[PDB]
């Protein structure tokens, strides 16, 4: 009846305002997140230059550069949003996480799971696997003081070999505003790549052993900033989609509400005139 | 259950409950897609969309239009198929596999090609 | 502006010459699955090389089917025009 359709049009006409607002907000926050990525990049480029130049003089025998004799149990970090409305973002992450768990169990390892963000924590609490630790309330704006705690926990779990034999991260790479993907990569043990061809205080072995945990902290930080820029770009896309779906709904409901106006009037006129002609 | 037996009736009630819960969510699905839903709902919708498609069949009459041959399935194979779909034994196959099949062996044969 | 999903012929391929029936006979379902793949891919964050090839074929089949006003094509020319698309010579 017309009243239900007038109610559904009032409803959808409000949703279209709220989703068009969050498309415009997400269109600003991807510019703030890209500004923070490009501001964080200069540190990581210089730490890489310093780490390679130390590795050139070092023995290359730090625990994070040597594989275990028989690995059984691998650590994985998944990162995810603290809000909803993202669209595919959490699903793409969690499908890659399960695709990775089915790689690890196909090599013969079992995963132990660390989680960033309340959405993945909700998923790995519906499916019955444990979570070793988790962190929430910063995926919308990561700060290095969080990446520090994540890297310390993961590196202290690797260096305990309860303990783990490897470290992986699952996150999304922002490639461009129109395209991004979930990626899974091994953070530890690290591969050493020889390529064709200083003072150190107090020694190169000592600095290399004190620098690698700080490199791991900057690499997990760079991944968290890519995850937060990508979340906002996925939110923008999912909110443009929700606005265009609401605009097609207001159109279809209006084309139904008019057909019901016209039928109601014609039925009322048929009922009046049939009475007037009976007399 | 007195005319069709319990092993039929339980399957027919479980399919209806799933398609009903999906037909209630259609108001949200139309705006926000699948990804907003809670996991107790998103599990259900992912088998509702497969049950919905698996109620399709390639009929003997349609052969003169599609060029595909027709299919008949016995009742016992129908009950065994929808019992496995509602429990979840086919949840990993893509939705596009389920169109115009017929029985379970044809489901397997089609799903192997995708 | 033919809607290729909602249009139908309930006489069907009883009245279509064997050349056209052979060459074009797949085109309908190929365009319908392209139309849903295009409705998905308008918001797809990453795309596979198989879907990207099928989506590009679909777009070149939609550009193939259109024609200007008052230009009827004989069936002996229609079949060659659809052959270019369906056999992939437009790729």
């Amino acid at each position: 009846t017309l009243r239900e359709l007038r109610g559904r049009i009032r409803s959808a006409g409000s949703i279209k305002k709220i989703t068009k607002a969050q498309e415009l907000i997400a269109t600003s926050r991807i510019a703030k997140a890209q500004a923070r990525v490009e501001a964080a990049r200069p540190y990581a480029a210089e730490i890489t230059n310093m780490l390679t130049e130390l590795a050139g003089a070092s023995a290359l025998d730090h625990p994070l550069l040597v594989e275990r004799k028989q690995p059984k149990r691998a650590g994985v970090l998944v990162v995810s949003s603290d809000r909803g409305l993202c669209g595919a973002y959490n699903a793409n992450v969690l499908r890659r996480a399960e695709e990775l768990f089915s790689l690890l169990r196909d090599e013969g390892k079992d995963p132990v799971l660390y989680v960033v963000g309340r959405k993945a924590l909700g998923y790995f609490s519906f499916r019955q696997r444990t979570v070793v630790e988790s962190w929430t309330g910063f995926s919308e704006r990561p700060t290095y003081e969080n990446a520090r705690e994540i890297a310390d926990t993961l590196v202290n779990a690797f260096m305990a070999g309860l303990g783990v034999d490897e470290l992986h991260i699952v996150f999304t790479e922002f490639r461009s505003m129109l395209s991004q993907t979930a990626v899974a990569r091994r953070a530890a043990p690290m591969e050493v790549e020889y390529v064709g061809e200083y003072s150190f205080e107090p020694d190169p072995e000592t600095l290399f052993d004190a620098l690698l945990p700080r490199y791991i902290a900057t690499r997990v930080y760079a991944a968290l900033l890519e995850a937060a820029a990508s979340e906002s770009a996925s939110r923008r896309r999912a909110m443009k989609s929700a606005t265009d779906n609401a605009d097609d709904l207001i159109k279809a409901l209006t084309l139904a509400a008019n057909r019901e106006r016209q039928a109601q009037i014609t039925q009322e006129i048929s009922e009046i005139v049939g009475g007037a002609n009976a007399l | 259950p007195a005319i069709v037996g319990d092993e039929h009736y339980r399957v027919a009630q479980e399919v209806i409950r799933i398609l009903q819960r999906y037909k209630d969510l259609q108001d949200i699905i139309a705006i926000l897609g699948i990804d907003e839903l809670s996991e107790e709902d998103k599990q259900l919708v992912n088998r509702a969309r497969r049950i919905e498609r698996f109620l399709s069949q390639n009929m003997m009459a349609a052969e003169q239009f599609t060029g595909q041959p027709g299919s008949t399935v016995p009742l016992k194979e129908t009950i065994e198929a929808f019992d496995k779909l509602t429990k979840g034994e086919f949840d990993h196959l893509p939705e596009q596999a389920f169109f115009l099949i017929g029985g379970l062996d044809d489901l397997a044969k089609k799903a192997e090609s995708l | 502006a033919i809607n290729v999903g909602v249009s139908v012929s309930r006489v069907g391929g009883a009245a279509q010459i064997k050349a056209m029936k052979e060459v074009a006979g797949s085109l309908r379902l190929d365009l319908s699955q392209y139309r849903e793949l295009e409705a998905f891919a308008a918001f797809a964050s990453d795309l596979d090389a198989a879907s990207k090839a099928q989506l590009d074929r679909g777009a070149r089949l939609v550009e193939l089917l259109k024609q200007p006003q008052y230009s009827p094509l004989a069936v002996e020319e229609q079949v060659v025009a659809i052959f270019l698309g369906t056999q992939g010579h437009l790729d």
